[PDB]
RNA sequence: GCUUGAGUCUCGUAGAGGGGGGUAGAAUUCCAGGUGUAGCGGUGAAAUGCGUAGAGAUCUGGAGGAAUACCGGUGGCGAAGGCGGCCCCCUGGACGAAGACUGACGCUCAGGUGCGAAAGCGUGGGGAGCAAACAGGAUUAGAUACCCUGGUAGUCCACGCCGUAAACGAUGUCGACUUGGAGGUUGUGCCCUUGAGGCGUGGCUUCCGGAGCUAACGCGUUAAGUCGACCGCCUGGGGAGUA
RNA sequence: AGGAGGUAAAAAUGUUCA
């Protein structure tokens, strides 16, 4: 949101902007209100997240590689 | 990973800006619990601490002031 | 109390009576009264200048202190009255030195409260004090235009003006209609709003209900002949004319404002 | 009676006239038998963000214990006194005395 | 003319265009250039290359003032936003500090439902 | 909502002593004390619907007890309704 | 009579539980003024629309209304509907701890009564944004739709009404019994807090799964498992949840 | 390994029984 690298930089190098928000919340408060999908798609979000966590502890098969 | 008042119990104060600014990014956002490794109970008091101190102009709402 | 009557007869089935049980059920203070005759809408020349006025119930004039020139003399609200010359109710206050006066009754002001005027007034409803002592954003009523003039704006039932900004010697108020006037800072204003805000919920019901308020039958210009009203004429309710007053001036959208000496104070016109 | 942790900031220029004020507010409180715990006057420090304009205001903490009636007496003297800007009252939790 | 030494460049990068203007530190504008006036009508109007020439044609018209160092305040998400500053870096100016002044609300007024 | 001293007053009054805190007489008077105090709350507000449901609960809890007391001991029941001021 | 049912009292704990009153910051729109100039906005493309009267952009100041970014998590609370910026006042419920007390006061409940998203209706205010209807421009064989620019009711507040939702874990309520694993959350006791802790004990809650159960899917100690008490409800499709 | 920005204007219909 604010960078200087005071004197010797000569290059953008601003990864700091994307680390805060800058676009994740703009392409969210851009449109599509709902008041419904939030609880729907985010209950959908971590539903699949726990199963990737499940097979994280479930890839102990052989498969030969 | 790290811990706080979870072991050495203490009440999170809002006048204490020293320990409070560790939980605030350069933008002026409240960091999530999924990073600082704090407990849920102490987190809520900490969230209330930020909102109280922000009202008393001790912490910025954003860095564009 | 917005109470609706019961249809025991036609013309009583629509009447909505606004009753206030706190209103003194006796006689007003004799010294502060004076007669008030009916004009009938007839001026010096005896001609009816303002139409639809006459009859009504005979009523007396209760001299109300709008000015409020007393300073630092705490008074107590004795009783709430009914005033047939207003829209709001009047409170008969009693000062410390034994003086009795009639004032407009604000919203939150029950008989037995304590008010006072002057620059040493605490910010409490009923208290009158110059506008550079009243906080900006506050709600006032019975506000003046000229210092010590008296108070003209916001005087009817449930009315109030809002102090929206203050710069130097001129304080801008937002009137009840939406106008944004400017005013001298020495103008005294009374805190709170004007009480009896349920006045507008009252429906008259009977045609005679209006007849004793003093109003008189209003005749539509279409019903008349062309010699009486620009509209008139016709052989079966014909109109075909641009709506005007009985004096040929275009009504329904035609600004008649032309003062020019007072527009210096007026910032924003209503909308 | 309940404890309170009121915090009120005063205008910079009016900070030269503030000391007498603290003793004025406490007088009405102890007049009603309200016990005082702290009186920590922080001092004129920087306002993180502009408040109605003009930053760098003067902070005053009181930390009072008093009856419920005298506080609305006290907070009404905050709304209508434009010298003091942005006041705030809080909860008890057995008022303390040490931190700064 | 006035010969202003320093200046602040502003970049309003939206999803269908980018209007980059150059003002001084006091806010009074001294010239601008859009991707919509550099030709590019339609699909090319929302491209980083169009943001490049916009920064170039804004590098001109401010020559009368000739500002050395330049503060950069980019605003809004979109196709430009980054190609407008790299083109402005090679424009010859001295980029002092780059900042992001995107107008993020705290759940204020309600955004449209459009798009299907 | 019944401060501790008010609770302590009624409990040692309608029963044997401070030890007596669970008897039926004690309960009815103590509940009535809360309802009489809560009557002031719903005098105004009129729309605090959630807390009201808490009131109606203790109302019927009182009525369950009184119907028990009458069914078990009409003697003390008659003396309780006259000392508390209810039961038409 | 008695106590393991039920309920009460003393001490503490967590929470978007509820009602009322103030307050704050970002942002949107609008208004006034300075700088400055041909586009702006929109889209698959485009056009209507806004614009040399001088927009958009930028800076300063002002007025309003509504919603509360981050914290925020298959996290918490509530009977359900549902409720989250901050603070104050009034106030409900739930849980835990070591005890005392009353002594079956209980479970359920046709009819009855109350609460009950949204939309809608009435009276009176308010009205930024969003947006039915409507209009215009496109798309199209047509487009009274999808998309775009505008836009009224409505959405907000107070007081009444309506009583309906896929009001749904599509699973009625209370109570007892029947292998475990891993997390979340909130109380509590003991041990060396010897160091982000170790071992038991309660309530709520999520995922995976054993027996059993099921038409199968799946449920699986918060059961659709094994039983008990009461209530509501179903009897082929359509007609019709209509006359 | 863990998280953010970007990624399809238009295309209707198919007689009856077996």
């Amino acid at each position: 949101i604010k960078v200087r690298e005071n004197e010797p930089f000569d290059v953008a190098l601003r990864r700091f902007k994307r680390s805060c928000e800058k676009a994740g919340v703009l392409a969210e408060v851009r449109r599509r209100e709902f008041y419904e999908k939030p609880t729907t798609e985010r209950k959908r979000a971590k539903a699949s997240a726990v199963k990737r966590h499940a097979k994280k502890l479930a890839r102990e098969n052989a498969r030969r590689t | 990973f790290c811990r706080f008042t979870a072991e050495g119990v203490q009440e999170i104060d809002y006048k204490d800006i020293a320990t409070l600014k560790n939980y605030i990014t350069e933008s002026g956002k409240i960091v999530p619990s999924r990073i600082t490794g704090t407990r849920a109970k102490y987190q809520r008091q900490l969230a209330r601490a930020i909102k109280r101190a922000r009202y008393l102009s001790l912490l910025p709402y954003t860095d564009r002031h | 109390a917005v109470v609706k009557c019961k249809p025991t007869s036609p013309g009583r089935r629509h009447v909505v009576k606004v009753v206030n049980p706190e209103l003194h059920k006796g006689k007003p203070f004799a010294p502060l009264l004076e007669k008030n005759s009916k004009s009938g809408g007839r001026n010096n020349n005896g001609r009816i200048t303002t139409r639809h006025i006459g009859g009504g119930h005979k009523q007396a004039y209760r001299i109300v202190d709008f000015k409020r020139n007393k300073d630092g003399i705490p008074a107590v609200v004795e009783r709430l009255e009914y005033d047939p010359n207003r829209s709001a109710n009047i409170a008969l206050v009693l000062y410390k030195d034994g003086e009795r006066r009639y004032i407009l009754a604000p919203k939150g002001l029950k008989a037995g409260d304590q008010i006072q005027s002057g620059v040493d007034a605490a910010i409490k409803p009923g208290n009158t004090l110059p506008m550079r002592n009243i906080p900006v954003g506050s709600t006032v009523h019975n506000v003046e235009m000229k210092p010590g003039k008296g108070g003209q704006l916001a005087r009817s039932a449930g009315t109030y003006v809002q102090i929206v900004a203050r710069d130097g010697a001129y304080v801008t108020l937002r009137l009840r209609s939406g106008e944004m006037r400017k005013v001298e800072a020495d103008c005294r204003a009374t805190l709170g709003e004007v009480g009896n805000a349920e006045h507008m919920l009252r429906v008259l019901g009977k045609a005679g209900a209006a007849r004793w308020r003093g109003v008189r039958p209003t005749v539509r210009g279409t019903a008349m002949n062309p010699v009486d009203h620009p509209h008139g004429g016709g052989e079966g309710r014909n109109f075909g004319k641009h709506p005007v007053t009985p004096w040929g001036v275009q009504t329904k959208g035609k600004k008649t404002r032309s003062n020019k000496r007072t527009d210096k104070f007026i910032v924003r016109r209503r909308s | 009676m309940r404890h309170y942790e009121i915090v009120f900031m005063v205008h910079p220029d009016q900070s030269e006239q503030v000391p007498g004020m603290i003793e004025r507010y406490t007088a009405a409180i102890t007049g009603a038998e309200g016990k005082i715990h702290r009186l920590e006057d922080w001092g004129r420090r920087q306002l993180a963000y502009p408040i109605n304009k003009l930053h760098k205001a003067h902070y005053v903490l009181m930390n009072v214990e008093a009856p419920q009636e005298v506080i609305d007496e006290l907070e009404t003297t905050f709304r209508f006194n434009d010298a003091v800007i942005r006041s705030m009252v809080m909860r008890t939790k057995h008022a303390v005395t040490e931190a700064s | 003319r006035k010969q202003v030494s320093d200046g602040v460049a502003h970049i309003h990068a939206s999803f269908n265009n980018t209007i980059v203007t150059i003002t001084d530190r006091q806010g009074n504008a001294l010239g601008w250039a859009t991707a919509g006036g550099s030709g590019f009508r339609g699909s090319r109007k929302s491209t980083p290359f169009a943001a490049q020439v916009a920064a170039e044609r804004c590098a001109d018209a401010v020559k009368e003032y000739g500002i050395k160092n330049l503060e950069v305040m980019v605003k809004g998400p979109g196709p430009g936003r980054e190609s407008t500053i790299r083109a402005l870096n090679a424009a010859g100016f001295r980029i002092t500090n780059i900042t992001d002044v995107t107008p993020i609300p705290h759940n204020g007024c309600r955004p449209p439902k459009k798009r299907r | 909502s019944l401060s501790t001293e008010a609770t302590a007053k009624i409990v040692s009054e309608f029963g044997r002593d401070a030890n007596d805190t669970g008897s039926t007489e004690v309960q009815v008077a103590l509940l009535t004390a809360q309802i009489n105090h809560l009557q002031g709350h719903f005098a105004e507000h009129k729309k605090d619907h959630h807390s009201r449901r808490g009131l109606l609960r203790m109302v019927s809890q009182r009525r369950k007890l009184l119907d028990y007391l009458k069914r078990k001991d009409v003697a003390r029941y008659t003396q309780l309704i006259e000392r508390l001021g209810l039961r038409r």
